[PDB]
Parts: structure tokens; sequence; C-alpha cells
RNA sequence: CCCCACUAUGCUUAGCCCUAAACCUCAACAGUUAAAUCAACAAAACUGCUCGCCAGAACACUACGAGCCACAGCUUAAAACUCAAA
RNA sequence: ACCACGAUCAAAAGGGACAAGCAUCAAGCACGCAGCAAUGCAGCUCAAAACGCUUAGCCUAGCCACACCCCCACGGGAAACAGCAGU
């Protein structure tokens, strides 16, 4: 992109990391419902 | 538009061009030419009624002048076709050509920019800051906008009377 | 170049069209019930103008169209 | 000279120069026709810049 | 000392700014007067081929 | 001397006269941008008192700040009319120009 | 798919619709052929300037919102889950 | 100490400056100006991002905000550790 294009979009907004099934968390504490085998 | 009787600008200025045979004449008029030779006289007559140097063709005022004969032939072209969408393009172009132009004088030239409004008849016009589409649910919404403003100011004002009454009568 | 990349696309729009005219009775109805709560809400948005600028009921005169019927 | 509103315009007039607004309300106009870029920035300093002692002491 | 000594320097270049003009209203006058001849000319050369 | 207005003086281009005794005048001003380390232009609107509604769309206007703001947004009056809008006076000779284009030379008046 | 018949349709007028592999998939303007010529292929390699656009695949010419004479439409156009590719 | 037409310190007020994401938030809906007043004009902001939504204490010798809730705290809900230790 030219320098006008760029002064004019800024920086690169970078999109906010997604969140795992932890939704961020190291642990977290779950009872168990079922217990079963998968393929 | 200049009369049929009027000779091309090319012959006009002949010796000896007033003393021909009628039938000379009439085959140096614009009656026996096209168009376009009666386009030569109408840009030829705007110059002098305009421009101080009326053989200066390269001025921003000639170039005005110019273009603004070519916009009346299209306008006059496009009141006969209506659906030529290619001469449609070419005013509608030749209009925002001529708007630059005028700008362009306006900033370098007032008063020759005022002679040549009021010589060709144009009335410049600014351009608006935003064009964006008035589509139905804004110019429904600023309709009532605005009646809502015309309201609350009659309110307002019979806001002003009745305090100065009720002020009167404690005197 | 293969056309790889097309194909995908032609798949994806043979079904799309299919689907929407096994359902277009459906999507009519959904689209009817859309544009009625559509014009709620916009009739709601000029009702709160007047309210919030003192007056207790429309502009007098004032009635809002339908703006999103096909008539 | 970050404060100092600088503005520029093309073409306006047949010569180049350049004009400085003052506080007091003096203005201070400065031809440029001829000379060199390097001359007009010591052309400036010299009646609108901060001298090396005013500087050092700040 | 420094406003009156810009004053001065403008004057300056207000003289080579005259003396430059000068010579360039001979040299276009000179050229003027060829482009009215050749213009004339072919006014003339025109004008014949018309009548 | 003292003002209570940030922008004691500044150049811009009058932008609108719709108001009365009041011309609206865009100041550019030069930005650095901190990742390019280019400049580009920072325009700003400001309200000026112009009492004799001499102002002309698109002139070169010099704006002096008030002693105190006269309105919710005017802080400044129009102190000079820099450029008239195709009415430009070359400074440095003092003749009438268009654009770069003496329109008279200033040889005629030595 | 092949043969026959025939309609909408291809035509005109008056209004809509606004879509194409609308691709010469190669933007406008100015300039260069020397240096390093240069991933491959294609239509040799580049410079200046400007606007538009792009940032793994798929989901997706999709959903929702909005606009539109469009009502099985068009334009704008995502996310979740999934993969280590494409 | 007092007075300081002073200095220091620092409110309120006026001017300027000052986070992030979303434009599928594109229009805001009174947001301006003049006048001693009466009143007059119809303007003001915005794709150079107004208005709106969402997120977040910040620019850390520290600063800002809050001090159970109703932004506030006459009043009301109600009966308060976001002081230390502690539950
Ligand atoms: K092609
Ligand atoms: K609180
Ligand atoms: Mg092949
Ligand atoms: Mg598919
Ligand atoms: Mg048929
Ligand atoms: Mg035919
Ligand atoms: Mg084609
Ligand atoms: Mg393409
Ligand atoms: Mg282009
Ligand atoms: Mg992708
Ligand atoms: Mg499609
Ligand atoms: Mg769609
Ligand atoms: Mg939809
Ligand atoms: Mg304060
Ligand atoms: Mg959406
Ligand atoms: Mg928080
Ligand atoms: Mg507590
Ligand atoms: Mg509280
Ligand atoms: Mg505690």
């Amino acid at each position: 992109a030219t320098l006008n294009q760029m002064h004019r979009l800024g920086p690169p907004k970078r999109p906010p990391r997604k969140l795992g099934p932890t939704e961020g968390r190291p642990q977290l504490k779950g009872v168990v419902l079922c217990t079963f085998t998968r393929k | 538009d200049p009369p049929p009787s009027t000779l091309l600008k090319d012959y006009q200025n002949v010796p000896g061009i007033e003393k021909v045979d009628d039938v000379v004449k009439r085959l140096l008029s614009l009656e026996m030419a096209n168009k376009k030779e009666m386009l030569k006289i109408k840009q030829e007559q705007f110059m002098k009624k305009i421009v101080a140097n009326p053989e200066d063709t390269r001025s921003l005022e000639a170039r005005i002048i110019a273009l603004s004969v070519k916009i009346r032939s299209y306008e006059e072209h496009l009141e006969k076709h209506r659906k030529d969408k290619a001469h449609k393009r070419y005013l509608l172009m030749s209009i925002d050509q001529r708007k630059k132009m005028l700008k362009n004088l306006r900033n370098t030239n007032y008063d020759v920019f005022e002679k040549i409004c009021w010589g060709l008849g144009i009335e410049y016009t600014f351009p608006p800051l935003y064009y964006r589409r008035a589509h139905r649910r804004f110019v429904t919404k600023k309709a009532l906008c605005i009646r809502v403003f015309q309201e609350t100011q009659k309110l307002k004002k019979r806001r002003r009377a009745l305090k100065a009454a009720a002020a009167a009568q404690k005197q | 170049k293969n056309v790889l990349k097309i194909r995908r696309r032609k798949m994806n729009h043979h079904k799309y069209r299919k689907l929407v005219k096994k359902t277009r009775f459906l999507r009519r109805k959904v689209q009817e019930g859309r544009l009625r709560r559509k014009q709620i809400k916009f009739e709601k948005d000029l009702r709160r103008i007047w309210l919030k600028a003192g007056l207790k009921e429309a502009p007098e005169g004032w009635q809002t169209p339908k703006i999103y019927l096909r008539g | 000279n970050p404060w100092v509103q600088i503005m520029m315009f093309k073409n306006m007039t047949p010569s180049p120069f350049l004009r400085f607004y003052l506080d007091s309300g003096e203005q201070v106009l400065v031809d440029v026709e001829t000379k060199s870029n390097k001359e007009i920035m010591e052309h400036i300093r010299k009646i609108l810049g901060k001298n090396e002692e005013t500087l050092r002491e700040e | 000392e420094l406003m009156a000594w810009n004053q001065a320097e403008n004057r300056r270049l207000h003289e080579l700014r005259i003396a430059r003009l000068r010579q360039e209203e001979r040299e276009q006058e000179q050229r003027q007067a060829l482009e009215q001849a050749r213009k004339a000319e072919e006014v003339q050369a025109w004008a014949q081929r018309k009548e | 001397v003292r003002s209570s207005v940030h922008a004691r003086w500044i150049v811009g281009k009058v932008i609108g006269t719709k108001m009365q005794k009041t011309a609206k005048v865009r100041v550019t001003r030069l930005v650095l941008d901190p990742y390019l380390l280019k400049y580009f232009n920072k325009r700003k609107t400001y309200f000026a008192h112009d009492a004799l509604q001499q102002c002309t769309v698109g002139d070169i206007v010099l704006l002096r700040a008030l002693p105190v703001p006269r309105a919710k947004h005017v802080k400044h009056e129009l102190a000079e009319i820099v450029f008239k809008v195709g009415k430009v006076i070359d400074p440095v000779t003092g003749k009438p120009c268009a654009g770069t284009t003496y329109l008279e030379s200033p040889l005629s008046s030595e």
C-alpha cells in the first residue's frame, strides 16, 4: 500500500485472541455426568 | 440561435461578400451548413461578449465558453434523443469539467469569473460535503425531526407569554 | 489451472438455490414477519424523538408512513 | 517546532515566498525566489532562529 | 536589526527581479513580433483561398 | 495581551459563511505519523467573528484569539484576509496576480 | 446425449432487473531497457506517483443487519464448531 | 505568626490535548450564530469517522475513579470490613 493508505488505515488491528475450552483459564472444576469411549 | 442568414465564420470577413448574388449568400450562410457551423458562430459571439482578448483560445475563459457551447449542443441533442446513453454521459462529464474550470477560474481571477457567469448565465454552486443515499428511512426520519423541532419552537414561545403575563399580574 | 475451486462454489450455489426452492414458502412467511418488526422498530425510533424533545404526541398532522411494504 | 503552524500554498502567486506571523502581530515576508533550499534555511535561522548560545543555556 | 536586514535583502532581490523581467520583455516582444508576422501571412493566405 | 484561548494566531481557509457575522475556517496543521515518520495534514474548524461579513468561501484568512470567547464555538476574530479568493495581491511585488501570472506587470510602476 | 413437433424467450415500444470466466483474470498517469535479466509458468524485467484491493483452508457468491421498482432477487458480508493443511 | 497587592500550593470556571475494538453503529436530531434587549437568521457535527455499541483503571516517584445500592444522596432500598486480623 502507499504511505497515504498505510497512514489512513493505521496500524494493523490484531484480532483479539480466542479463548479455548477453558475460557482462558489453566484448569476448571467439573462434575462427571457419564463415562464412555470414543473411536 | 444566430439567424440562418448569418454568414459562416470563414466567409464573414472576405472583401465583397455583401455585394454577391443572393444565391451565393444562401450558400455561404448557416442555413446551408451543418449545426457545427452554427456552434462556431455562437462560440464567437460569447468570446467577444465576455473575454478581454477574443483571439486567445487557450485561456481558461475561452475554454469555459468553448465547453459551454458543447454542453448546450448535448442538451439539445438529448432533448430529441432521450435514450442516447453515450451523449448523456458526455453531457454529465462536460458539466463536471466546466465546474472544475469555473472552480479554478474563481480561485485565480474572480473578476473574470464573475463576467463568465453573467455572460454564460451560469449559477455557480458549491458542492455538497457528503454524498450519501437518502433512502426511505432517512428521508422520513429527517422530515419528522424537522417537524419535531418546529413544534418545540412554538411551545417555547407559548412558555414566554404565560410567564410574561403572570409576571405583570404581580405588579 | 484446474477448476476445483470453481467446482466447490458451483456445488455450494447449486445446493443453496435448491434449498431456497424447497423452503421458499417458509422463507416468505419469515420475511413478512421481519418486515413487520422492522416497521415497528422504525416507528419506535421516531416516537423516541418527539418524546425526548418534550412533546406528548406526534407533531400535528404527522402520520408515520409504511416504508417497507411492497405497495 | 511542533507548536508552530506550517501551511503550504501551491501556485497562488508568480514567485515563491515565506511569510511568518509573530505573536506581537508582526509579519515577516521572506522572498526566496532564486535561493537554494540551504540558503532559505540559513536565512530564516538568522532572522528568526534561536542562536546556539540560547540553545546551550536551555 | 534582523527585521530591517530582512527588508533590505528583499529590496535587493526586487532589483534583481526587475532587471530579470526587463530582459524577458525584450525577448517576448521579439517572439511576439515574429508570431504576428507569421500569423498575418497565414491570414492573408487563408483569406486569399476563401476569396 | 493575555487570552484564555489556546490558539492565538492561526491561518486557515474560509469554508463557510452561513452564520451571521461568523466565518467558518478550516485550519490545517502538520502532524507527524509516529510509525511512518511522515507529516500529514490535520484539519480543524474554527469559528471566527467577522463583523463586516467580508469573508468569502475559499479565501485565506488570519485569525486572532479573542481575550475571552464570545460564543460557545467562537473563540477567534478575523484579523486579516491573507489571500482573497481570486483576487490575490502578490506580497513580493504588490501587484495583482492570477495564479502564477501577473495581471499588472511590476515594470509598470518601475 | 440422437430425431420430430411446439411454447416462454431471442425482435419492436414503454418501464424494470443490475448480474457474467463483465478475464486481454495483467489498475490510472509518467518513465526506462542499464545494472542483479529472471522462483516456475504465462504475455521480458523494472522505476516514480496515486487510488482500489488482499493477509491459511473450509464454513461462505452463506447467516444476520441495512439498502434497493429487486419478494425463490441483487449488493454489502461475518461468527461458532472443524482441519494441518489448502 | 499578622499585612503580604508577593511567592508557594491548588479548586471551580474558560481554551487545548488525551485508550482499544466494531462502519453489518452512517447519519446525529437542535446538536449553531447574531443582538443591550425585543427578537432575527437556519444553522451545527460527520466516511480526515459524527452519533452509537462493546471492552478496559491509567501515560506508575505516581495519578484517576469509587467508598453497600439508586451516576448524585434531600429522600428511598436498607443496615454495609473495597481499614487490619479473621470467617
Ligand atoms: K478471458
Ligand atoms: K457509586
Ligand atoms: Mg488444461
Ligand atoms: Mg460445499
Ligand atoms: Mg414465439
Ligand atoms: Mg431487426
Ligand atoms: Mg467480454
Ligand atoms: Mg477482475
Ligand atoms: Mg483507477
Ligand atoms: Mg480464509
Ligand atoms: Mg452470484
Ligand atoms: Mg445473499
Ligand atoms: Mg437478509
Ligand atoms: Mg479545574
Ligand atoms: Mg450482522
Ligand atoms: Mg471493569
Ligand atoms: Mg462490602
Ligand atoms: Mg454513592
Ligand atoms: Mg480484610
